[PDB]
């Protein structure tokens, strides 16, 4: 508690040069913390770039548009099919998510600019992929630095072909993390897509139209969330990004309520929909039985008596199922301690789900969260636990050596470090290729996965018997 | 719904009726999807010769590339030196991506840092980033060496790496004698293999360009081996194995095989093994330097010849029977060592496997891709097995290389129906396996999407993928394999014969239909 | 008809409409075939628990066995000694079969002779056959030793091998000092493994029994390793590699790895390598003798303890993590050699692969078969991987073995769904994989017909075969693999996780149907 | 040639002890030879046993019957699915060819006899495999030596169950090779199956009914033979053994002509159907265009005008096809020399196919042939070519080293020996998992296969560049 953790923090910080030590101290706390600032050079940040936030997370999931990674070959190549944002479609003809489309800049395009090449490739995309519903061009670092104007190319060619072409200025040098990429991406939706149906009266709205804002359908997560909402009576008109279509996004102007799962990535466009269309938005959580119950009730409360009965039906309709899951798995996971480190939602949103299996989250932190997210986090975290914003490689290793957690939940660049240390690790971005973890069906899988890994026979085997 | 005893993950969960229904409604109302019959029509159009001719006319759009960017290679080169931290000067997004890409292939930690240049540095340069960056990295991760490369932001704004490192030394951020080699590595020039070449020539130059006065070509009586961009642990391993059993003294320059394979024993080791600084400094004293992957080690060749004055042997990558023979004999010549009886036997055991398996391999048609040295070695071994390399694609290959390979093809009856494609990508290859269907693709995991497409056209049009290359992300531990030497040849030959026979068994597993040919013995 | 540029072999030739018509005409006109609906009815009945009940009540009928007869093992034992000819006294049909069975598995020459006992010998004994047989073989094939075994004919007529060999020496057919060890190997007692044990005991007794008066247990400072029936080259090779790594002096008694892998270099070598007669004579002077596969080496144990006075360690087959650990520590103990750094690293690299692959291996259900030692090691390793060995079948296993394996199962949460079957066979196992479907089978090539049967019930019921065992005839060169040590455990782990992942990719390859889960990264 | 071959033979025989030398001398000739004698002990004969000839080759192919390898486990395990006698069926339900049914004799059965065990397993076979249409028990060596009476059990159980149960005493110690197994098997068909429909007037015969005798359908060989005869208007009532059913055999007494491919394994039953039912038999060859054409011609001449014309049509139809085959492959195979060693038919029967590809057979021999097979062989070989009956491993290796053939065609126990010496080898029993080689379609696959192996790049690489 307090003194132990504060001693830990100061000890770790003493390896740094002073400038770095003073800055990093500001980002480590016991519950006071700052976030969303530049990373100190040379300290092995786990963060990515604004391009990752725009192409990788917001735009890339939209299945029927082609997303162009505009610039050199690297970025699009390392992000091809890395995020498991699931979609239904015929890929390569009507859906294109797992493909890598790039303008592959060579030196002539850096020295003279790639705008004529973007125009020629928009023509080619149109020849070879006729059934596409729109194009977005995700700028990588060189585009802004060399002075190109991807906006003229987008409205000229867009006008010339009656096709929505979205220019996105998400060059990796912008911002300090993937975070600004979300915002640049939210503004690119607002300016080139969201207003298209504003003069359209053709959609029959009902008092129960809703939209899921910020569920990227990792491993099917949006699908296991949606089902519960419609079994409660609501109609989900749009899924923002996960298995998303552009028409769903254009239809989001007609809903009655926006259901925000990922606050950090989507709050920007929600606040805008409220100002320009009066549509209210609310936040929820669909991680664990407690939270999904609490959430279905909160959403239903905002509708009326029929939907409230149906909500209580759904809750009884799954009480057998999730109660079986905790009965089976909680005795196996009771009192085990987890340390987490993920992006900008999941570090606080899965705490309850762990607690529903009797585990305690003794550390959590975020790559790119802002102070409003930490406000939200301190309510969920236990007294005297550890908080770390943009943790460095060194810090996370040293914190784990002293905290000794029983399970660590983080990403792929952290996975193999902690497994060699003998600590059970689960990937809390890709769900270690399992999942969904959302909803009650997701809770089942989540619970099986934490147990199979935390209680796996291999952890008893790290020490050789002759070196006992 | 879920059964607590039989929990379904995504597959098969979403096949359950209520989800099938739920997704049907979502589509029809809100998605405004093109009708299935049109989808099918367009799909048949993308399999045609018509579509292929338009696809091959692409000048500006690249679809599904089969290459990555320069700094990825430089990082891999840098990880091969003793206690060295790779450092990419520029924007951090790149480093997150480079580390993840290798993490996924090797299933191992991959340590690399950035100095996190932002918008500010784009107007004023990244000098302070280099200053605080080096200092911070050295104190925090405690490398004995920091090897610097660049991202495209730093290249485009023109930061002088040399001056920036020199001013960090001058200004006291890092010791004047702390090893900081560098290389500029623009993502818009060449590919990842070019990045490895640049980084190697940089570290070579750093350690030898001044000291040349006391160097005697041959005095340490070792042969230097430069591996190139290499992602199979077995390859580093087999070269060392063969040279040691031949009694040849050698120095493998850039050796990552320990850092990419540490034991899970309770400890995480950031650094492990690697080529020592002492070996790089003593390297001009070797008898000669052999380049294992010559077609992407051009800058390194010019430096090893022009400054170390080594007559670099014209040897091809040691893949296949002939090129492993040529390799062992050249090494014999330089070292004065005979090729030992154990290696002669191993050659003969590979030739024996070739005679036992030839009737199944004969005339089998392959589509294949990867890096230039890898692809020509695979071509060479396929021709020696009596197979036909019908579609050879190398996105980052060049005109001189395409000539070299066409000459390899020209020398064999088995090369007669083969065409080499440079500058082409995997959506180009998708069309070639539709219109001139081979039996198998030999490629990296991006090829799975082509197999799924051929299967969709129909079972008899499906071209199975045989996973050999980089990256392999959807299978586990194939990074441990070998593709070089007799050993690598034995492994490829077994994977090919057996992929052919597994395909034959699935095709004859039809009770009273095809199982008349489902033989116990093959 | 054939098109000369695309010649068709039996598959797919007989799928051509004219052939399809002709075959339909053949059954309808002359075969009096049971109607298809009756066939389908009986096929569904053979998948039920009712058929299973009846199937398991069999007392006299054996259908599709998972064992072969004693002289097959005796020949493999003999083949491991330096320049010796396996000789089986009895009927020649047996030798043509023993040779062909191993030829198909190793894809190599298997040399062995018979002394062609016919009708007449059945009434008067086979003495003249032994006399002329030995002389002819020694003259024509020039072995330094002949190792005599027996066929069932020579067993039923009760030929005294000892008398006959002594009378051949008496009459001057072969010289008195020429080594002719023998063993009685009756096909109706136990199986192939018993023949290996009987033969080895025979050879050890021959070089040792009447010489014990000068043997000092320990003076040569070596440990003897007795491999048992072993059909993977990589296993003989990994045991030698590990002991040399530990600096341990050893004697691998019966070592066929050279004769089962000669080079194809222009000449056939009938004999190669093998344990020398001098090693067998000196083998009492060893510190101790370790039996790598103890459940089929009971007679050799009794002889090594009883006559050589060696305290044979209570060691299981060195398969999997724990048992390779125990092996290495007992060797350390006996020899006073420390377990080197290289083996500790290798152990941890296996443990690392385990941590990386555990999510795809967890709770996978397996049906498996083979010889007793092979099966129990595979069971142990599957439990170590967090998998469930649900149907464990060993046709030639015995009651005490069954007890030992149920014990291993009782010691693990993962053993709770498993049952051990001894004396049962592959038609019994066919029932079990229909009624309590596992995910995969781990077995030898006879398993392909069980996979074909499960596929006929439907795709959801297909149980894929992972070929590990003996014999493997429909795949090439898998006899080169390793199943023992950390190396063998690494190979088995890789094969299991990748069989799971290939099957997962086949199920998720449906365009717009299942390919939502057709992940690039797994 | 001439006395080089003669001196070579005495050179090789010099290694033998005198008894072996004198015997083996009579079994090696230059094209004069004695055959079907016992093998000399310890000289590594390539021969198999009477069980191999009965179970492995004659009865095993019969699709819808169950065959019991009666005795210990070895015999039936090593023969399980080793010969590629192809069939159409649902295995384990109505067809059983690749399965291994055995009585798995253990010591109590040796000491007290397996007849009780045989009766029990016949009931077990009947509960568990109700669609079987008959059973045959193939005796392994112990059954005769032990004194069992599988005939009594077969009559009793056959009676009881109204089931055709054939006892076959083909114990491996009988005869000197798998040849006597063919004879035992033919006599067991005769005595227990072939007479069953003798009073049945019910089969509507036509003048064109024929039966293929002695084609075991290796790789589909009988199917590519059948199609040609059918196109020539004949009707094949039966296929003996390959893809054969028991009813086809019971119906064979109604045909007009027995067409014998494998003379050695089935001339015995042909002579019997001739004596008893008056059915004539004729020998034919369906290896290569020349032999297939004269066989179709000879078979057609046995019928009326229509069939002679359908024959000429069939020949004209395949003419472009087999000629494109020879055009592509004979310039690749021309003048190459082949040495063969196979069992009892194919050593003489494939010579014509090789000659159609411009190749010559410089040596040939048989494991178990008798003198009427050699009389037939001499007509096919060149003067001074080498003839070897029941060749020893040593002799074959030595003959090959001297003659240095460009291709050797023989079995699985010979394959890997010659491949290590660098000689192209093709398996001429299992067709090296390729085939069919019979008929016109089989010639295309044969031509392709000989070419791919004899002209394979791997054979130039057997010697290391440094030695
Ligand atoms: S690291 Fe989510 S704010 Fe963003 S990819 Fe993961 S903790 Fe992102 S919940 Fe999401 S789907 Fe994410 S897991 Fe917000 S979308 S930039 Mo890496
Ligand atoms: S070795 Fe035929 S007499 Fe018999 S199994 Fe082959 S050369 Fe036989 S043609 Fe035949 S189908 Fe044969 S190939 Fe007569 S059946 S005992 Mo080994
Ligand atoms: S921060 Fe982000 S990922 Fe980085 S480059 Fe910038 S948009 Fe992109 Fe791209 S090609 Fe390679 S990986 Fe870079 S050096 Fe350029
Ligand atoms: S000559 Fe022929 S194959 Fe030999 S046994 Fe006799 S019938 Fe049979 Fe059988 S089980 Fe084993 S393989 Fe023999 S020793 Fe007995
Ligand atoms: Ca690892
Ligand atoms: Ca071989």
């Amino acid at each position: 508690s307090r003194e132990e953790v504060e001693s830990l923090i100061q000890e770790v910080l003493e390896v740094y040069p002073e400038k770095a030590r003073k800055d990093r101290n500001k980002h480590l706390a016991v519950n006071c913390i700052i976030s969303n600032k530049k990373s100190q050079p040379g300290l092995m940040t786990i963060r990515g770039c604004a391009y990752a936030g725009s192409k990788g997370v917001v735009w890339g999931p939209i299945k029927d548009m082609i997303h162009i990674s505009h610039g050199p070959v690297g970025c699009g190549q390392y992000s091809r099919a890395g995020r498991r944002n699931y979609y239904i479609g015929t890929t390569g003809v009507n859906a294109f998510v797992t493909m890598n489309f790039t303008s592959d800049f060579q030196e002539k395009d850096i020295v003279f600019g790639g705008d004529k090449k973007l125009a020629k490739l928009i023509d080619e995309v149109e020849t070879l992929f006729p059934l596409n519903k729109g194009i977005s061009v995700q700028s990588e670092c060189p585009i802004g630095l060399i002075g190109d104007d991807i906006e003229s190319v987008s409205k000229v060619k867009g006008a010339e072909l009656s096709k929505t072409i979205v220019p996105v200025r998400c060059e990796g040098f912008r911002g300090v993390s993937q975070s600004l990429g979300h915002h640049i991406a939210n503004d690119a939706v607002r300016d080139w897509v969201l207003g298209k149906r504003d003069e359209d009266t053709t959609f029959a709205s009902t008092p129960y139209d809703v939209a899921i804002i910020g569920d990227y359908n990792i491993g099917g997560d949006a699908w296991s969330s949606r089902i519960l909402l419609e079994e409660m009576g609501l109609r989900c008109v749009a899924q923002w990004s996960g298995d998303g279509s552009i028409s769903e996004i254009e239809l989001t102007p007609k809903v009655k309520l926006n259901l925000v799962h990922c606050y950090r990535s989507m709050n920007y466009i929600s606040r805008h929909m409220e100002e320009k269309y009066g549509i209210p938005w609310m936040e929820y959580n669909f991680f664990g039985p407690t939270k999904t119950i609490e959430s279905l009730r909160a959403i239903a409360a905002k509708f009326d008596e029929s939907i409230q009965k149906k909500c209580e039906e759904v809750i009884a309709k799954y009480k057998p199922e999730w109660e079986a899951v905790v009965a089976k798995y909680r005795p196996r996971l009771e009192g085990k301690r987890v340390m987490l480190y993920i992006g900008g939602l999941r570090p606080r949103h899965v705490i309850g789900a762990y607690e529903d299996l009797g585990m305690e989250v003794v550390g959590t932190g975020y790559e790119f969260a802002h102070n409003d997210d930490y406000d939200r986090t301190m309510k969920e975290m236990g007294d005297s636990t550890l908080l770390y914003d943009d943790v460095t490689g060194y810090e996370f290793e040293e914190f784990v050596k002293r905290i000794k957690p029983d399970l660590i939940g983080s990403g792929i660049k952290e996975k193999f470090i902690f497994q060699k240390m003998g600590i059970p690790f689960r990937e809390m971005h890709s769900w270690d290729y399992s999942g969904p973890y959302h909803g009650f069906d997701g809770f089942a899988i989540f619970a099986r996965d934490m147990d199979m890994t935390l209680n796996n026979p291999c952890w008893k085997k790290l020490q050789a018997p002759w070196e006992a | 719904s879920q059964q607590v005893d039989k929990i379904k993950a995504s597959y098969p969960l979403f096949l359950d009726q209520d989800y099938k229904d739920m997704l049907a409604k979502k589509r029809d109302g809100f998605e405004e999807k093109y009708p299935q019959d049109k989808i099918d029509e367009v799909f048949q159009w993308t399999t045609t010769k018509e579509y292929q001719e338009l696809n091959f006319q692409r000048e500006a759009l690249t679809v599904n590339p089969a290459k990555a960017c320069q700094p990825l290679g430089a990082v891999l080169c840098a990880l091969g030196f003793e206690k060295t931290m790779p450092y990419v000067h520029g924007s951090q997004g790149c480093v997150a991506y480079f580390r993840s890409y290798f993490n996924r292939h090797f299933r191992e930690p991959v340590s690399c840092v950035s100095d996190s240049m932002t918008e500010d540095a784009a107007v004023f340069g990244g000098q302070q980033n280099m200053k605080d960056g080096l200092q911070n990295c050295k104190a925090t991760y405690k490398p004995d060496m920091i090897a610097v490369s660049t991202t495209c932001m730093a290249e485009v704004i023109g930061d002088d790496l040399n001056a920036f490192i020199n001013n960090s030394k001058k200004e006291g951020f890092i010791p004047d004698e702390f090893p900081v080699p560098f290389a500029h590595t623009p993502s818009f020039v060449g590919s990842h293999v070019t990045g490895w070449d640049n980084m190697f020539e940089g570290i070579a130059r750093y350690f030898t360009l001044k000291s040349m006065d006391d160097k005697v070509v041959g005095s340490n009586k070792k042969i230097n081996i430069v591996p190139g961009f290499e992602t199979y642990l077995g390859n580093f391993r087999v070269i060392k194995r063969m040279l040691s059993e031949m009694g040849v003294g050698y120095s493998l320059l850039s050796d990552p095989e320990e850092v990419l394979d540490t034991p899970a024993d309770g400890q995480f080791r950031m650094y492990a093994g690697g080529t020592t600084q002492e070996e790089m400094k003593d390297a001009p004293n070797a008898l000669n330097t052999v380049l294992l992957q010559p077609w992407h080690l051009e800058k390194t060749k010019k430096f090893v010849e022009g400054t170390w004055k080594h007559e670099v042997p014209k040897l091809n990558i040691p893949m296949g029977l002939d090129w492993t023979d040529e390799f062992l004999m050249k090494v014999s010549e330089i070292s004065g060592q005979p090729i030992p009886a154990s290696l002669t036997k191993e050659r003969g055991r590979l030739v024996d496997m070739m005679t036992d398996s030839h009737t199944w391999l004969h005339g089998k048609r392959f589509a294949l891709w990867g890096d230039p040295d890898f692809v020509m070695g695979l071509v060479k071994f396929l021709l020696e097995l009596g197979c036909e390399p019908v579609h050879i694609l190398c996105h980052n290959g060049n005109k001189r290389w395409k000539k070299a390979v066409d000459a390899i093809l020209a020398a064999s009856p088995y090369g007669k129906n083969a065409t080499v494609y440079i500058g082409k990508d995997l959506w180009h290859l998708r069309s070639l396996v539709f219109t001139d269907k081979p039996d198998f693709m030999i490629g990296n995991s991006y090829g799975k999407f082509i197999q799924r497409d051929t299967l969709h056209k129909g079972k008899e049009f499906e071209v199975p993928l045989i996973r050999i290359g980089f990256p392999i992300f959807d299978r586990h531990h194939l990074h441990r394999s070998t593709t070089l030497g007799y050993e690598g040849a034995m492994q490829i030959l077994t994977t090919l014969v057996n992929s052919i026979l597994e395909r034959l068994d699935e095709e004859t597993r039809g009770m009273q239909a095809t199982d008349y040919n489902h033989d116990l013995v093959r």
